[PDB]
Parts: structure tokens; sequence; C-alpha cells
């Protein structure tokens, strides 16, 4: 009861978590999915207490 | 002061010595600055006449039908020819089977010198045992044709008290080693040396044709011997049994200071 | 009885992320195919084949000289 | 007290083969009469 609920094993496709494109690598500071060198310059200079809430969103 | 000849190719060079301290890992680097660019249409999908991906439609109807149902090396291709004029009427005098020869008529000539490796001569000692004036010289019928196998004067020669037709057969190797051709130092050596020239296709298929081709683990199996887990596993056994390289199948060589490379020591 | 490795499936893609294999994706298809094909062979390449060994277990035609 | 060696020792007096005993169990022992 209740304990029906089951997790996976699997490989998952990891996506950018900035935008929803598809993102093949992250990063050493901060730990985000970014897309291109856009989305890496504003993941480098975003203001403090943000960089925390992409991987709160994420989980 | 040490030496050795040029070297054309392009290894790895190591970084720095304060960084791989104790434990490392060598790696075969080598490769050939001669390089050959191939696609992968050509190389790997529907170029090769021999590999029978999509495309290559042709090549798995030909191997089939060349090699296994149109063949006149199949057993049962020479089951039906083997009964009077016909052509396989001397294969039941030659001493082989069907299995013998539908074997020797498909290895290379490597495999079927392996396998020329583990068959014990019997027919020279029929000269030995055998060599009687009642016994008007007997030769198993299944081995009939094999004239020159069985009247041969060096399996005599081997048995003799004394050596002197043993010492006639092989004095080439005596005179060879008699005139210091094995201690003399090596004066002469090429001023080059170079790896294979290799594809540099970049699909995992041409990596693993290379791996399959170039080095071909069944060819350095029965070249240098067997893994000591195996002579394990054949010496503690309950019963006798056998090895694919039922010895080391390397040449002697016949420089006894400098074998099989050219690297130089001083002295 | 000929078979071929095509690749590694996309679905297994990124399990590692630096692997080295070709990833293609599933075919949109069937899987049993069944088509038919007509096609020809001449007489002297049967003569070739039954002959000599050719192209399949031929490895130590790689030396080249003899 | 070598694993797989079979030593031959022959001297003035004689000639004689020893075998380990961990080879008798195997079939190098059939020769020597111990056998599996």
């Amino acid at each position: 009861t209740n304990i029906e609920s089951a997790p996976s094993l699997a490989p998952m496709k990891h996506y950018c978590d900035v935008t929803g494109l598809p993102a093949p690598y992250l990063d050493p500071k901060t730990r985000l999915r970014y897309h291109n060198k856009e989305i890496f310059a504003m993941i480098r200079n975003l203001p403090q207490g943000m960089g925390e809430q992409f991987l709160e969103a994420r989980g | 002061d040490t030496s050795s000849p040029f070297f054309c190719g392009h290894f790895a060079e190591t970084g720095s010595f304060l960084r791989e301290g104790t434990n490392v890992a060598l790696g075969y680097s080598t490769r050939s600055l001669v390089e050959y660019r191939l696609p992968r249409l050509i190389w790997c999908d529907g170029g090769r006449l021999d590999k029978p991906g999509p495309g290559n439609l042709v090549a798995g109807f030909r191997s089939k039908y060349l090699n296994h149902m149109m063949n006149i090396w199949t057993p049962e291709n020479i089951r039906s020819s083997l009964e009077g004029i016909e052509n396989f009427t001397w294969l039941r005098f030659v001493d082989t089977s069907l299995q013998e020869a539908y074997r020797a008529s498909h290895t290379d000539v490597f495999a079927r010198a392996v396998d020329l490796a583990s068959k014990q001569n019997r027919l020279g000692h029929m000269q030995i045992v055998y060599d009687e004036p009642e016994d008007k010289k007997w030769t198993p019928v299944h081995a009939l044709f094999q004239i020159c196998e069985r009247e041969n004067p060096k399996a005599v020669a081997e048995i003799t008290t004394e050596g002197v037709l043993r010492d006639l057969m092989n004095i080439a190797r005596v005179k060879y080693r008699e005139l210091g051709l094995c201690r003399l130092e090596k004066a002469a050596r090429p001023r080059a040396s170079a790896p294979p020239i290799e594809v540099v296709c970049d699909s995992r298929s041409a990596v693993i044709e290379r791996e399959n081709i170039m080095f071909h683990p069944a060819m350095r199996k029965a070249l240098f011997g067997p893994t000591p887990s195996e002579i394990k596993e054949a010496s503690f056994g309950p019963r006798p049994v056998t090895l694919y390289p039922p010895r080391a199948l390397l040449p002697a060589p016949d420089h006894d200071k400098q074998r099989f490379t050219n690297i130089t020591v001083p002295s | 009885g000929a078979c071929k490795r095509v690749g590694r499936s996309d679905a297994y893609a990124t399990e590692f992320d630096l692997e080295a294999e070709e990833y293609v994706p599933i075919p949109k298809g069937e899987v049993h195919k069944k088509k038919e094909i007509v096609q020809d062979v001449t007489l002297h390449d049967l003569d070739v084949a039954n002959a000599r060994p050719q192209g399949g277990q031929d490895i130590i035609s790689m030396m080249g000289q003899l | 007290p070598d694993p797989m060696m079979i030593r031959w020792v022959n001297n003035k007096m004689g000639s004689v083969v020893a075998v380990p005993e961990e080879l008798l169990g195997t079939h190098a022992g059939v020769v020597f009469g111990a056998g599996p």
C-alpha cells in the first residue's frame, strides 16, 4: 500500500536546464547543462542565488 | 653509447617525468605519418566487395553460393564423384579424408601450416619397423599413393649408429656455425624503420577491422605459444588434452646476439 | 548467414559521455524485410572461387610478394 | 617441491626420476603408476 511507485534504471538523455534545447556538456563551477556559448556566458555572469535555483527546478 | 635506426612513424611523447610516478601503463601508440584517408562509404558501408552490408547485397549470395553450395570441395560434391574414372578417384588413397580436404581447401597457407604443426609423421617410421624381405614393403592402403612420404633416406639416416649420413644431410648448418656467422657483429642495418600504412577511416568498424586483421589474435596465438593458464589447465587435468599452439611456432633466430630487432648495444 | 554490426543504438547513447561508437537511430521500418533478387554469376568466378580461397579467409595475402 | 617439474638425475650408481606429489593425481602419473 502506497509503496507501488517504481524507479527506473536506464540511460537518460540529459537536456539543458537553462533553455529546453538538448545539451551535451556541463560545467565544473555550477554543474549546469548548457547548449552553446551564449548560454555559457549567461551562466558565468548570472547574479548569485539563482544558479542553485536552476538545480532546484531540476531537482 | 647505445643506438638504434631512425624511426619514421608517429609515437606519443611523454609530457613530464614528475607526473606519472610509479604505476604507469605503456600504450602501443606507433602509427605511420604516411596516412590514407578513406570515407566511411568505401571502407565500411558498400565500397568493399566482401563486406555483406546493405547496399552490398551481392556479397552474401556470392559468398554462400561460391564457397558452400557450388563448390567442388564440399563433401557432398565429392561423395558423388569418387567411384571410377571420375575426378576424386584418387582421394581414397592419399592419407586424407573429406573433412581434411575441406579444411585444406578453405583456410590460408598459415592456418594449414598450423594444422600441419600437429600431425605426427608415421610413414617415415614404416621404413624403420617394416623393413624385412618377407614383409614385401607394407604400406597402408589409405596411404598408398604417398610414395615419396614412405621411401625416404632421411628417416633411415636418423636411426643409424654412426652418423655418417646425418653429417651430410645438414652440413650447411655445421658450416654456417663453424664460420662464426652467429657470433659476428652485425655490420649493416636499415637506416629507417616504419609501421605499416593504415586507413584513417572514422567509423568504429574500421578500428574493429584493423585490430582484427593487422593484429588478428589467432595468428599471434598460433605463432607465440600457449598462455601459462592454458598450460596449467592442460598439465593439471586428469586426462591428456591438446593445445592449439602445440609448441611455440616462432622460428629459431639464426643470429644469437641480435634477434628480430635492429637495436644496437655497444661492447 | 551474413551479419554486420551497424552501430550502437541511440537509446543507449548517453550511457557514458565519451564512449567511441557510431550512434545510429533505430530503423523505422519492419524487422523482417522479405525481398527477392535475381543475380548472375559467371563461370570464371566459379573457377577462381573453387581453385583458390578468395577474399573471406585469405588473410595471409596481406604480405603481397608470393 | 616444484609444482610441475619432473626431475631426472644420473650419477655413477644409477639414474632415477623423481616426480612431485602434486602430479600423481594428474594424467602425468599414468606412466609412473599413479594415474587418476
